[PDB]
């Protein structure tokens, strides 16, 4: 609206300031512990109230985060507390809160609301509506970013997609149809390749000649996805190409007698697989947007050899499936909503798995420390597999956040193969953090894998376990 | 639950695993005990009703005669030079009081 | 109704007696077979854990007497 | 005339596979 | 059968038949990007829709009066609005927008906000400023969507023309009712084609980077862009959720009286707690059985250190013992004429009884009708609104 | 493990805390109802017989 | 405002970390997991305006 | 080998000197709660010896 | 042939791979003899015929 | 092999498709 | 502050860092008793404010007791078998004297 324009006095704060939040959690805090202790026993009758008073307080149960808080009243050996006495005291919260300004919004009905969260029964409710999928919030009038950046949008409706219990084929069949409307644009055209989006996360079907509907969503993304899928369709993979005249006279390690590298030339496999690494930022003009598609365009028009030092590093591990893990949870619990055997696959993992129910320093200190060369005290220490895998710049995926994945990495992903010692997968004494990515590089394949999360063997180490960490020495000279 | 409700105690497996983090072992070997434990003291469905079952059970052995599974048993026979049939051994006869 | 379509698939997914036994009764690529050979094993394990054999929700006219 | 188990090479003829 | 002889072998390559392919991917993608707006409506025009899609639309959201009696201009000459229904009715009111329009060239149909009006309320007339006012809030309450709706409609119709799919853990197809059955398709195809009715190329408004276009009709009010946005989210929903489409037309009928209200986002703000109240907030009146978890914290509780024993199941004295809820919700519904919805949710939440899959699916499937929209007003009644409230001391501290 | 694992409170008290916790159930016992049915069962078999 | 206003930010740290531990400023599913078991309630409290709640007259001045 | 057994002597160790109160508990808490819990429960107590 | 269909007895090569495997040794050795006579075993199908 | 009829799903060698 | 102007003492926080560079072991073991006490006893240079303190308060006895702090002990007991609280007890019966 123009010609608008003034000041205004108040006696309000700023929105979303940092130390906004602290002091009124203080402020929240010392008020509660107050009427649970003063205000409390002097302003009541009915002695079941006053009993139910003295016996609680704010660090035995209370928790607040900002305005909101939520208190929690315990089972007695009786069964559940008089639920008549909990609104007579609901009565004195609502009176205590005019005497010195505060409204409380307080609501008692069976469930637990907290930081916009609705469990009942212990139950994960998902708000399906807390975001939309065709809406985007817009605060200025001014014009929105270029084209090549929705697709990070489009990824967050996928992402955000996966923690609420979708109707997983239905969901991964629809996020292909936006997954492929999203891919042109006038600038010979920009397009993206397939490919580049399974680099991003994006679970496929039916690839290679496979079975359908046969990986799942909680693959990660980045080469630790990449590494996932591949070893676990390869020798279907090199029987498909050799499937039509894709022979060569040498035998890879990998891939075997195959050419590996014209077969992801034409279909195009590595271009997405580079292309899919270029900066989405348009970083500091329509110039500039021209050169990025110019950037953009290059990947696309050259041809390449193979992958990255990383990923062909980690192509030499082999594991194994021998058998399924006891179960962790209930199969008739409701633990989270929207997730039952209608909903296979999530189903499964969550109960083969279980719940979750219990930087730049940290790089560069560990780049210099791994290879040769608090600071006194990082040289001989070792931190858990998370951090410590955080060398090659492995980290635990957005999609394993509620889940379990230390269990899994301390005691179901084993470094050593069910017959002995294979003498091939022997990581010296020296460079001991091997075992840290070799978590990952396991764990990885037990997760991508739809159905049961199966309990996962070593195998092999195509050039020896000490020629195998070399290969990430020389990334870490390389940078 | 009313013996769980009523216990001033719980229990609480962090002991165990601070307990196993100090231990004198090399990362040389094939198989280690520390570790072989907690993966063994880690049971199936996750459950540990069982105990306060036993308990209760005392009450009754007129009608109820709480006995341990089949299935906690090393795998019809185990060898004492296996270290996980060791340590199944030591799991039964600890439980087998109660 | 949901309430059949859920059961339906429990029945789906946990699917499949006492007497002697007669003579008439290196890598490997992902296959829906080994998925359900990863399945049964799952579910056998969890069906025969001692509380589920015998743990039910709903108490009978003989537990509610 | 299947494939290997080290490297995952097929071959036609057995004896070249052996 | 156009979307089939169209996408042909793409379709195949997503629903688990045939291989998927870098050619057949790009065949596709050159084909997405060769859509004229109408094509899309096309496409709706020809599915079979069921008789349970079908329900009243209400005549009354196309003919709404103009916004020269919603605003005025406040001393120290700022605009304001005044308020009909209650003091909070600040946001964006529903009116006849095509009379501040002038077309677009390269196609009669669509027009924009005039320059003449922006000139005279820059030069500061009373009337071109709150015109302009309304015209840029209208555009802001438009523009709040990610990219234009028809794409993500032909992503729908694509991506579902597929048929059922088939599961290798149940080892069976899946059964969510198709097209035919989906209201919020239905009244979408209704609601446009209605809007343009003897005109053609039947798209009411295209989406643009900086700004939109209007088309230029008297069916054209400022309560369908948010609405047409609100539909297609339940009805991408109602597919990839499979929701029970007896919430889903629920979920309708309330987005069609928001249309028809006299504000759309204040009757939403108003409406926006009735699925978590009769649902939510009244579970289990009557408990009979089912599993529940067996957590405890630890001692030492600032900690917040959590452990699973096992779960072990309900028992009769645990029902909802809390108080009741029908004197308020009730009431609600008959205020906003709301009670055939409220009754209709109260008597299948009062048919539970049991704590498992189900009854869970269901608090899902009826949380997930609530409209999420994104509440659009302007900055300066922002601040009147929520700066210039205070706290009450009833017993302050003495001198 | 709850043999080999298990730990108190770092301040109880024993009589403090099993007054807080049996207290709840000896006010409202209803045990006596059972006290009533035992008396109507041995009425009907020497009734019966 | 933030070269001034040091420590009253500094001084709330200190109650929210030492004093009353009753801020989770991951763990927030098993809290609520735990509080809406059955034989447990939970009441959830909500502060309506809280940014126009304090102000010079009680909370401040103290 | 060496360092096996070396580890296992100083795993035994420690199981035998863990800190656990349950031992104490059974010895000298759970009987009073037994004896408190049994005279009100709906079932009675049923012993032989 | 007909041996097979009356003999209860079956070769079972899960029993030599499960003995062999906890055997303790270093890894700092290069003859492991618990895994040298796996290669040399090799359990397959065909010790039957 | 060109498909099985269970699900729609079309493979190529009907040593995979058996 | 007053001890501090006029000590000639200064920090020197280097000096175990310094010698415990040279402590014989190996690479294999999981336990390092050289690295162990490093972290458990880690300088920061604002070391000297809680030392004068302890020498100033001799000159107070009758109005100031000086003790060791609750969170200085190995939190319930700690066994003898672990190296961390074998540390624990070294720190405590150093600076109990002072
Ligand atoms: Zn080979
Ligand atoms: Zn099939």
């Amino acid at each position: 609206s123009p010609g608008n324009d003034f000041t205004h006095m108040t006696t309000t704060f700023p929105s979303g300031s940092t130390a906004t939040s602290t002091e009124h959690t203080a402020n929240n805090s010392t008020m509660m512990e107050t009427f649970l202790t003063v205000w409390g026993p002097e302003h009541t009758d009915d002695p079941d109230v006053l009993r139910l008073m003295k016996s609680l307080t704010i660090q035995r149960n209370y928790v607040c985060q900002g305005d909101d808080g939520l208190m929690i009243i315990d089972g007695n050996t009786a069964g559940k507390v008089n639920s008549e006495t909990i609104q007579k005291m609901l009565e004195l919260i609502s009176k205590y809160g005019e005497e010195f300004g505060w409204k409380y919004d307080i609501a008692y009905d069976g469930t637990a609301e907290y930081l916009k969260l609705y469990f009942i029964f212990g139950c994960r409710i998902p708000n399906l509506s807390r975001h939309p999928i065709v809406g985007k919030e817009r605060a200025n009038s001014s014009a929105e970013e270029p084209w090549p950046a929705i697709l990070d949008q489009i990824m967050g409706i996928f992402f955000n997609g996966v923690h609420d219990g979708l109707q997983w084929q239905r969901w991964i069949r629809y996020s292909w149809a936006l997954c492929c409307a999203f891919s042109r644009q006038r600038t010979g055209y920009l397009q993206y390749p397939m490919w580049s989006f399974v680099y991003w996360g994006l679970p496929l079907v039916k690839v290679f000649g496979s079975d359908p509907w046969i990986f799942s969503w909680y693959m990660p993304t980045g080469d630790l996805g990449m590494y996932s899928w591949i070893s676990l369709i390869r020798p279907l993979m090199t029987r498909w190409m050799v499937a039509n005249g894709y022979v060569t006279d040498k035998c890879s390690p990998v891939f075997g007698n195959a050419d590996y590298r014209k077969c992801f030339n034409e279909l195009k496999l590595y271009q997405g697989y580079y292309m899919a690494q270029l900066p989405r930022n348009p970083k500091k003009t329509r110039e500039e947007l021209a050169e990025m598609d110019e950037t953009l365009m290059r990947a696309r028009k050259h041809s390449y050899s193979s992958f990255s030092k990383l990923l062909e590093a980690y192509l030499l591990v082999k594991w194994r499936m021998c058998e399924a893990r006891e179960p962790s949870v209930d199969l008739r619990l409701p633990l989270c909503a929207g997730i039952d055997p209608l909903n296979s696959d999530p189903f499964l993992k969550m109960v083969s798995v279980g719940p979750m129910l219990q930087n730049a320093i940290d790089s560069a200190l560990l780049r210099l420390r791994t290879l040769g060369a608090l600071a006194g005290k990082i040289m001989l220490q070792d931190v858990n597999t998370v951090q410590l895998a955080r060398v090659v710049n492995l980290a635990v995926p957005d999609t394993w956040m509620s889940l379990d994945f230390d269990t899994m990495f301390k005691h179901h992903v084993k470094l050593l193969p069910k017959d002995g010692r294979h003498l091939n997968t022997d990581i010296p004494p020296r460079m001991g953090w091997l075992r840290a990515i070799l978590r990952f590089l396991g764990a990885g394949m037990a997760m991508t894998a739809t159905g049961v999360a199966v309990d996962i063997y070593l195998e092999d180490i195509h050039g020896g376990g000490r020629s195998l960490g070399q290969r990430f020495m020389t990334w870490m000279r390389q940078e | 639950v009313l013996l769980q409700r009523i216990s001033p105690l719980q229990i609480d497996p962090t002991i165990i695993s601070n307990t196993m983090s100090t231990v004198s072992e090399s990362t040389t070997q094939t198989l280690s005990p520390a570790s072989s434990i907690l993966g063994k003291l880690r049971p199936s469905n996750s459950d540990f009703s069982s105990f306060r079952v036993a308990l209760a059970g005392w009450l009754y052995n007129g009608v109820v005669t709480t006995v341990i599974d089949d299935s906690s048993y090393p795998k019809d026979g185990g060898s004492v030079t296996s270290l996980e049939n060791l340590w199944d051994f030591f799991i039964l006869a600890l439980a087998l009081p109660l | 109704p949901m309430s059949t379509r859920i059961a339906e698939a429990t029945s789906a997914i946990v699917s499949k007696v006492g007497l002697p036994p007669t003579a008439s009764s290196g890598n490997m690529t992902l296959t829906s077979s080994e998925i359900q050979r990863h399945i049964t094993e799952f579910i056998s394990s969890w069906q025969n854990h001692p509380i589920v054999q015998v743990s039910a929700d709903v108490e009978n006219r003989k537990t509610a007497q | 005339g299947y494939q290997c188990h080290v490297c995952s090479a097929v071959l036609f003829s057995p004896l070249d596979l052996d | 059968s156009m979307i089939l002889t169209q996408f042909g072998p793409f379709i195949e390559s997503i629903s688990g038949i045939t291989d998927q392919s870098n050619d057949v991917f790009e065949n596709a993608a050159k084909a997405f990007s060769m859509f004229t707006r109408s094509d899309v409506y096309k496409a709706l025009d020809e599915i079979p829709f069921s008789e349970d899609a079908m329900l009243p639309i209400p005549p009354t959201i196309y003919t709404k009066p103009s916004h020269d009696s919603y605003y005025y201009i406040d001393a120290l000459n700022r605009v304001r609005r005044k308020t009909y229904q209650g003091p909070d009715d600040v946001y964006v009111p529903n009116c006849s927008i095509v009379e501040l329009l002038e077309p677009h060239e390269t196609l009669t149909s669509y027009g924009r906000l005039s320059e003449a009006i922006e000139n005279r309320a820059k030069d500061g007339d009373s009337q071109a400023r709150i015109a302009t006012t309304y015209g840029r809030i209208a555009e802001s309450q438009a523009r709040q969507i990610k990219a234009p709706l028809e794409k993500f409609v032909l992503a729908l119709l694509v991506a579902e023309a597929g048929g059922s799919l088939y599961d290798p853990v149940l080892q069976k197809y899946d059964e969510i009712p198709g097209l035919s059955h989906n209201c919020p398709l239905w009244c979408f195809r209704e609601i446009c084609r209605h809007i343009s009715g003897p005109l053609p190329d039947r798209a009411p408004y295209l989406y643009l980077s900086a700004g939109v276009f209007w088309l230029m009709s008297p069916r054209m009010t400022s309560a369908i862009p948010p609405l047409l946005s609100d539909l297609v989210n339940l009805a991408i929903l109602q597919q990839t959720a499979g929701l029970d489409p007896s919430l889903v037309r629920l979920g309708v009928q309330i987005c069609l009286h928001a249309a028809a209200s006299s504000s759309y986002a204040w009757f939403i703000l108003k409406t926006k707690s009735i699925f978590p109240q009769n649902t939510l907030h009244s579970m289990y009146e009557s408990l009979e059985g089912g599993y529940c978890p067996n957590l405890e914290w630890l001692e030492p509780r600032s900690d917040y250190k959590f452990m699973y024993m096992g779960a072990m199941p309900l028992s009769t004295k645990y029902a909802r013992s809390a108080p009741s809820n029908d004197k308020k919700a009730r009431e609600l519904g008959e205020k906003y004429g709301l009670s055939s919805v409220v009754s209709e949710l109260r008597r299948r939440t009062k048919t539970y009884s049991k704590h498992d899959f189900t009854s869970v699916r269901y608090i899902r499937d009826a949380m997930a009708c609530t409209s999420g929209i994104f509440l659009v007003r302007t900055p300066t009644e922002t601040v009147l609104q929520e700066y210039t409230q205070s706290p009450e001391i009833k017993v302050p501290i003495p001198q | 493990v709850a043999l080999l694992s298990g730990k108190y409170p770092p301040d109880l008290v024993t009589n403090v805390w099993y007054a807080d916790a049996i207290y709840p159930m000896y006010a409202d016992t209803e045990v006596f109802s059972n006290l009533q049915r035992d008396v109507i069962t041995c009425e009907a078999v020497q009734t019966l017989v | 405002q933030q070269q001034v206003s040091a420590p009253h930010t500094l001084t709330a740290d200190y109650i929210n970390y030492h004093m009353n531990l009753s801020t989770t400023s991951e763990k927030v599913i098993p809290l609520g997991v735990y509080a809406s078991s059955p034989p447990n309630q939970s009441i959830n409290i909500d502060i309506s305006a809280c940014d126009a709640s304090i102000t010079w007259d009680f909370f401040l001045s103290v | 080998t060496q360092s096996l057994v070396s580890s296992m002597r100083g795993t035994l160790g420690k199981l035998k000197l863990i800190k656990s109160m349950t031992p104490m508990y059974l010895q000298q808490l759970a009987p009073v709660e037994l004896a408190v819990i049994a005279p009100m429960l709906p079932f009675p107590p049923f012993q032989v010896p």
